[PDB]
């Protein structure tokens, strides 16, 4: 009994290291209040960037 | 995302110091254009074509220089 439990938990565990679970995940989000690109603003003093 | 280097950084100092001078060059441009004889005309455009050209060439003289500077840094790297 020992030596199967043993045996057989080791090589599940290394059968199962085989397998990857981090699915990536794509999220789609609105933005309702703002422009999404960076903006820029030709200050006679500096040109100046808006990120 | 717009990205600047170390060279944008140095042309654009040159772009930002002269204002209007681009446009300006195509409004007198514009005018003569009309009535390519009135003497206040051609003097006028004469001036800003001439400053219009200084610019430029010592833009692109500097920004080749930077070039080489660091061109002869990196070659040592190995």
């Amino acid at each position: 009994y020992v030596d199967m439990v043993v045996n057989a938990a080791t090589m599940m565990d290394k059968q199962n290291d085989g397998i990857e679970l981090g699915r990536q995940k794509i999220g789609v989000m609105r933005l309702n209040n703002t422009f999404v690109g960076d903006r820029t603003y030709n200050l006679r003093d500096q040109k100046m960037v808006i990120p | 995302t717009p990205w600047s280097g170390y060279l944008d950084d140095v042309s654009a100092k040159f772009d930002t110091g002269v204002d209007n001078l681009q446009t300006q060059v195509t409004e007198a441009l514009d005018k003569l254009a009309a009535k390519p004889s009135d003497p206040a005309l051609l003097a006028a455009y004469q001036s800003k074509l001439s400053e219009y050209n200084l610019y430029r060439n010592a833009q692109s003289n500097t920004v080749k220089v930077f070039k080489d500077i660091d061109a002869a840094i990196i070659q040592n790297f190995r």
